[PDB]
């Protein structure tokens, strides 16, 4: 009868993987607005000795 | 905006896959869900609004729309759990998809960046509530009342595409963002006058105005309940959304042509109150509150002070609540007797306690009682409007006692009295109809305690 | 006409020789995705207008409906930003040949610029 | 036609107003003949006489709708002594459409046809001014 | 008569085939369990947890920044003498009048 | 813009601390309050003027350009109207 909850409670992680999709979309688009990353007037800052960029 | 756009794609498969009897279990677990997701958007900035992308962010005034747009939803799922009884799995399918759909469009007009994308889904949100209206409709006048919201809002919004691709030649972007930084000042010319009408004219029509808004009437009264919850409550914030937006490259001419449509909103609210007093009609009489509270929004919108957004944004909130509500509450009473005449069923707080608890609370935030939001939103328009000249104080105190009076005759009418002898179909008030009560009013009384979350980017 | 009677355009040719200095588009393309979306929509209306199991009959034909689309969308979105790439590029040409008609203005800073202040009340 | 309206545009707004009725009412007996020869067309009348008496119709109703709009325009805007104003247009216009509404013996027609006919004058009149152009020469 | 069209069906009771129907669906165990579904997710997660999270938002407007940015300007101007608040929002030295 | 912003929402910040002065002082002095707390007064009408002569109805879509054109006017009439009394 596993099968069978499967087979008729599979839709329920759609909106589920939709979010995490959403998510990961989000970032991937975030990362393609890295044109003034730490190059701001008001937030211009050096680097900590272990980092590389402010933000992702 | 994604982590939300995407769930509602996926709300569209899931319902199309679901089993015959779990469509409705599964589209509203997943609504709410959805809605908690979207209620991560009111952690606004204080300064400048949140730019996730080029094609999306969300500001002050975007994040409670959608929060609202999210969590009504579901509550329109439960309404058409209750009518949809007898319906095919298809049909009952096709439904919940014209609701997503409608969700999805909303959503994606309310986040827009640029007023051509925005006008695109603005008007995209069109064909899923005409065909709600004119397929699931109960009466013969559904037809009528899609042709007549279908061509208003036609009719007002051409020429406002019109403008729009005008602009966009002229200065060269309609990004919100660059026609904000970059706003000059409109001359007093005809040609400036015209581009002002067409775009206010198209953003009223769909508001609506006084004088263009029979389609209102007609189209909340033959709609189905889902169709009159969306209708009533986030359609019609389209156009002050617009309004709001708009107006930043139509100064200073709006300081000069606001004043038809200011005298025509006032002598509208008091027009509709009126009418509102002497209704055999349930649903006509909320459709005409409706109208009445929009006037008021129009009023706030034209005069255009920063204290007469927060007011703006707090009423297109409060209202869209409470005229939900209000037509949840008439939908029952309707399917319990088949009829809108509201002197046929009396006695129901006799027959039914809690509705009539519902129908008091309902009654109660629909006149503006406070600490409430509906008045809080109302008393910043008031005064923002006596700032701006002091007979309006006169105007809005009219319309107020009005508002209450006929507020409290619908109450009593309904509720109060002796029960009709030969009505022996009222059954007990059932589980789902008192939840769906109590899930419109409780985020009201929540907003009463935390109010400066729907106040807008001015507050 | 616009870009017709360009000089040295090839008749009856989808993508020319100079097309091929530009990145091709990714595989993993949105309009991509879209044109596959629209073969997969095609694919169900087939289904449902023949009258057979909408999400589970004619798998190999909806693959084959996803297919062409695709290759159809790649072409396309080659030819398409070819297009805009020209357009741009005779769009400096010609501002670059005509400085007279495309003159640099002098930037004044708003402390300087002066502009009316029309109240609101 | 592009004639007449030089004829009419030449005249000058606030001066010469029998002049700029007699402009007025030869386009709209132009309008008239036109709209006469296609009803003859493509509706054909019973007899000769029937024809000629529609086409005497319709040619009148038209010279009598663009002589009441020169002559009201024009004395409008010389006792205003205000030219280049829409209004001395829009009260012409409703003129002719109440002097088509007396000629059709109907009183809605004529009040919608002062309305629209007032409205579209208006609109003409401010594209005057404001240099609109409702056949835009191809520019970009 | 004109066409042969069914008869108006009269209206089913929830409570006839089922005293203790919540009124989401006919079949029983549908309808409970709809019933727990919402008012689980919608009552306890939507009301509490968002109305919780809300409350609880972090001051990204700045409120609490602002008045904190205020006590200090008022302090160091009454300190020295200084206006509480200036008469200009700019410098008339950086800006040039036309003349 | 941003910057401006801020500014605006400090110097908000500041008037609010000064009506919070001027109504404890009238509280505090109670019922000898139109003579006692007259130093809270005069600060509260210096410091609401100021704000005013910034901030006054620049409308809901306020900016930092649309506050130095109003500022640019304000110095435009002063100048003007020192010339024609010292001319
Ligand atoms: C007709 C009687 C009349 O004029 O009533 C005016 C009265 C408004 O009171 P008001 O403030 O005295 O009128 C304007 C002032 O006189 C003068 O106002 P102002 O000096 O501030 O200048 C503003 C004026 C600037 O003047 C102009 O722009 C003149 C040129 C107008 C060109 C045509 C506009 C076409 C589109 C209009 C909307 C169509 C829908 O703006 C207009 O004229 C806007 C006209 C449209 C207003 C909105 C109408 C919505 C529908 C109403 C219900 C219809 C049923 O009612 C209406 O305007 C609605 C009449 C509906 C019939
Ligand atoms: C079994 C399945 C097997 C295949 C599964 C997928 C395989 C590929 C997975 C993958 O990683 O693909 C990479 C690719 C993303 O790669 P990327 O380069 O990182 O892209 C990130 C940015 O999007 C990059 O943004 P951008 O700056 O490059 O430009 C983005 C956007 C800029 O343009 C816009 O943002 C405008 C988009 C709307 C235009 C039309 C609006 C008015 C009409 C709407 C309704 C039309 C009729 C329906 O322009 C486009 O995307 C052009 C094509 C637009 C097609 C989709 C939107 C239109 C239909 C919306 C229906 C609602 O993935 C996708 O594109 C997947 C999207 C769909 C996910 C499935 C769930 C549905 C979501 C619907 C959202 C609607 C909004
Ligand atoms: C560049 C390419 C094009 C070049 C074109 C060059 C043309 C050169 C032509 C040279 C000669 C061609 C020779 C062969 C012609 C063959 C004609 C033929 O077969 O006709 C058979 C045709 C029917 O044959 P049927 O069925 O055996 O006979 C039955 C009866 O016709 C039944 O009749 P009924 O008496 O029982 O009643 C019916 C009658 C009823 O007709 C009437 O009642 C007519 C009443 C007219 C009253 C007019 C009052 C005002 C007078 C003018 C005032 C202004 C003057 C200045 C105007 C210009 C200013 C710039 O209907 C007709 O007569 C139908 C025809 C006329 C329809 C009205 C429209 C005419 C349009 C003319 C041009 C308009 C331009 C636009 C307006 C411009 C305004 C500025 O007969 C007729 O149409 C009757 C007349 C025949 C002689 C026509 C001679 C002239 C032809 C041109
Ligand atoms: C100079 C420049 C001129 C440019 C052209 C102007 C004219 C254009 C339109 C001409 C044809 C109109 C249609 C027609 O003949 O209808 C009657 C004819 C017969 O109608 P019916 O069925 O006997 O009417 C029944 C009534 O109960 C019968 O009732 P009833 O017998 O009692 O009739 C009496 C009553 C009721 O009449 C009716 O109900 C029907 C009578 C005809 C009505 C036509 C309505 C459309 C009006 C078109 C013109 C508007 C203005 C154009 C621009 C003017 C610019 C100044 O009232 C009238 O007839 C009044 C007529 C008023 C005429 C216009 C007055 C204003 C003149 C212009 C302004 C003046 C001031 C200027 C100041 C400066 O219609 C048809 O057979 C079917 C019509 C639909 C299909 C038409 C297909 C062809 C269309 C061609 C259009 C012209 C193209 C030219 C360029 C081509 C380039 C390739
Ligand atoms: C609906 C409401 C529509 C409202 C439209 C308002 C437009 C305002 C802006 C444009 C403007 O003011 O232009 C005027 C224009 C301003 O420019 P301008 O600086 O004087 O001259 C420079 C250019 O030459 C100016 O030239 P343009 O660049 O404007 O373009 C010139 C072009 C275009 O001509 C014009 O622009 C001259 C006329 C302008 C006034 C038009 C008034 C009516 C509204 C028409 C709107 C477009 C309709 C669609 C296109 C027409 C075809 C259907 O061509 C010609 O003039 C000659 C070539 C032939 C043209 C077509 C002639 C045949 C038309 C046949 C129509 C048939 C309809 C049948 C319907 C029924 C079917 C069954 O002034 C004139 O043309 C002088 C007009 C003097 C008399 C005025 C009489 C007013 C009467 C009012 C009451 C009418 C009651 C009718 C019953
Ligand atoms: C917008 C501002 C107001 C402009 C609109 C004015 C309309 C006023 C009310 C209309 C007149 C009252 C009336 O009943 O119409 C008379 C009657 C309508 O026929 P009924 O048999 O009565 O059917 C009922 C339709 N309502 O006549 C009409 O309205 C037809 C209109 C006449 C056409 C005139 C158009 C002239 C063309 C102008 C150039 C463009
Ligand atoms: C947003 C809020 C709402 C705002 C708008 C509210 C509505 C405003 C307009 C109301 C209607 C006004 C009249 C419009 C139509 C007039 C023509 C008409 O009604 O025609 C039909 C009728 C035909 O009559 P008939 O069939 O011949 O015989 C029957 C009796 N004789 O004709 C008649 O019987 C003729 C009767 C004429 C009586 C006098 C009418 C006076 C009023 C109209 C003119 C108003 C002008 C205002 C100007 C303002 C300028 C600033």
């Amino acid at each position: 009868n596993v099968l069978q909850i499967v087979r008729d409670h599979w839709v329920h992680i759609l909106v589920p993987v939709g979010f995490v999709f959403g998510c990961y979309l989000d970032r991937r688009s975030d990362e393609k607005l890295t044109a003034f990353r730490n190059k701001s007037l008001l937030f211009k800052r050096e680097l900590r000795p272990n980092e590389e960029v402010t933000w992702k | 905006m994604l982590k939300i756009i995407i769930p509602t794609t996926m709300l569209l498969p899931m319902t199309w896959m679901s089993k015959h009897n779990m469509i409705w279990i599964n589209a509203t677990v997943h609504s709410l869900l959805i809605s908690l997701i979207s209620l991560s958007l009111l952690n606004q900035l204080g300064e400048n609004s949140l730019n996730f992308s080029l094609t999306f962010f969300s500001d002050s005034l975007s994040a409670p729309l959608l929060v609202l747009t999210t969590w009504l939803l579901p509550l329109m799922l439960m309404a058409s759990q209750s009518h949809l009884s007898k319906e095919t799995t298809t049909r009952k399918k096709l439904y919940i998809t014209m609701l997503i759909l409608l969700q999805l469009f909303l959503i994606m007009t309310f986040t827009a960046t640029e007023l051509i994308l925005f006008y695109i889904l603005f008007e995209a949100t069109l064909v899923p509530t005409l065909i709600i209206i004119t397929r699931w409709g109960n009466q013969t006048e559904r037809l009528n009342a899609g042709l007549y919201f279908l061509f208003y809002t036609l009719a007002g919004s051409l020429p406002l595409l019109v403008a729009l691709v005008y602009i966009q030649n002229t200065t060269g972007s309609l990004n919100f963002l660059i026609i904000h930084y970059w706003s000059h000042p409109l001359s007093n010319s005809w040609s400036n006058i015209f581009m002002w009408l067409a775009c206010i004219m198209a953003f009223m029509v769909k508001m609506p105005l006084y004088g263009l808004h029979l389609w209102l009437p007609k189209a909340h009264v033959e709609a189905p309940i889902a169709g009159s919850m969306v209708l009533a409550a986030v359609l019609l914030k389209l156009g002050g959304y617009g309004m709001m937006r708009i107006t930043t490259i139509l100064n200073p001419l709006t300081n000069y042509m606001a004043y038809p449509f200011l005298m025509l909103s006032m002598w509208g609210m008091i027009m509709t109150s009126s009418i509102c007093l002497r209704q055999t009609d349930l649903k006509s009489l909320i459709a005409y509150s409706s109208v009445s509270h929009m006037a008021l929004v129009i009023v706030a919108i034209m005069i255009q002070t920063p204290w007469s957004f927060m007011g703006a944004t707090a009423l297109m909130i409060a209202h869209g609540l409470t005229s939900s509500m209000l037509f949840c509450l008439a939908n029952t009473n309707y399917e319990r007797v088949h009829s809108r005449t509201m002197i046929l069923a009396r006695g129901l707080q006799t027959l039914l306690p809690l509705m009539a608890t519902w129908w008091l609370v309902a009654s109660l935030t629909n006149l503006a009682l406070p600490p409430s939001i509906n008045l809080i939103g109302e008393l910043f328009i008031i005064t923002a409007s006596f700032s701006w000249s002091n007979i309006t104080i006169i105007l809005m105190g009219m319309n107020m006692m009005i508002t209450a009076l006929y507020s409290l005759y619908m109450l009593i009418t309904t509720q109060r009295g002796k029960y009709t002898h030969h009505i022996n179909n009222i059954k007990p008030s059932f589980t789902r109809e008192n939840a769906l009560m109590a899930l419109h009013i409780l985020p009201l009384l929540l907003l009463t305690l935390n109010p400066k979350m729907i106040l807008g980017p001015l507050y | 006409t616009m870009m017709s009677g360009r000089p040295g355009r090839v008749p009856l040719q989808f993508l020319p020789n100079e097309a091929r200095s530009l990145p091709p588009p990714k595989l993993t393309d949105p309009r991509l995705v879209y044109m596959g979306f629209l073969g997969y929509c095609s694919g169900l209306i087939d289904n449902a207008i023949r009258r057979r199991p909408v999400v589970s009959a004619g798998l190999h034909r909806q693959l084959l409906y996803v297919t062409s689309f695709v290759f159809f969308g790649y072409y396309l979105l080659k030819r398409q930003d070819y297009m805009y790439a020209l357009r741009d590029h005779d769009m400096f040409a010609y501002v670059k040949s005509h400085p007279e008609d495309f003159p640099e203005k002098d930037k004044k800073t708003y402390g300087e610029i002066l502009e009316e202040f029309h109240p609101v009340r | 036609a592009k004639t007449l309206l030089h004829k009419y545009s030449d005249i000058p707004e606030g001066t010469e107003c029998h002049r700029k009725a007699y402009a007025s009412t030869s386009i709209g007996g132009a309008t008239g003949l036109i709209v006469s020869a296609y009803s003859i067309a493509l509706k054909p009348p019973a007899s000769f006489l029937e024809g000629v008496a529609r086409t005497g119709r319709y040619t009148f109703t038209s010279a009598a709708i663009g002589a009441i709009f020169g002559l009201t325009s024009c004395i409008s805007a010389q006792v205003r002594e205000k030219p280049d104003d829409p209004l001395n247009y829009f009260i012409g216009g409703c003129a002719g459409g109440l002097t088509l509404g007396a000629r059709t013996r109907s009183y809605g027609i004529g009040a919608a046809a002062c309305a629209y006919m007032g409205l579209t004058a208006a609109l003409v009149k401010m594209g005057q001014l404001e240099g609109w152009q409702v056949f835009a020469e191809p520019k970009v | 008569i004109r066409l042969q069209e069914d008869p108006d069906p009269e209206d089913e009771n929830l409570y006839e085939k089922n005293p203790d129907s919540h009124g989401y669906d006919k079949d029983p165990i549908v309808d409970l369990w709809n019933m727990r579904v919402v008012f689980f997710f919608g009552f306890s997660i939507v009301l509490v947890l968002g109305s919780t999270f809300v409350a609880y938002l972090p001051d990204y407007r700045m409120q609490e920044w602002a008045r904190r940015e205020a006590e200090r300007l008022v302090k160091y101007r009454e300190a020295n003498g200084l206006p509480l608040m200036e008469s200009n929002c700019f410098d008339p030295n950086k800006i040039q009048l036309p003349e | 813009e941003m910057q401006w912003r801020r500014d605006y929402k400090v110097d908000q910040e500041i008037v609010n601390i000064i009506q919070e002065r001027l109504k404890a002082c009238q509280q505090r002095e109670g019922e000898s309050y139109r003579q006692n707390c007259a130093k809270e007064l005069e600060q509260f009408t210096q410091v609401s003027k100021a704000f005013q002569d910034r901030y006054s109805d620049l409308g809901a879509h306020y900016s930092a350009r649309k506050c130095l054109a109003k500022q640019k006017q304000r110095m435009l009439a002063e100048r003007k109207a020192a010339k024609e009394a010292a001319a």
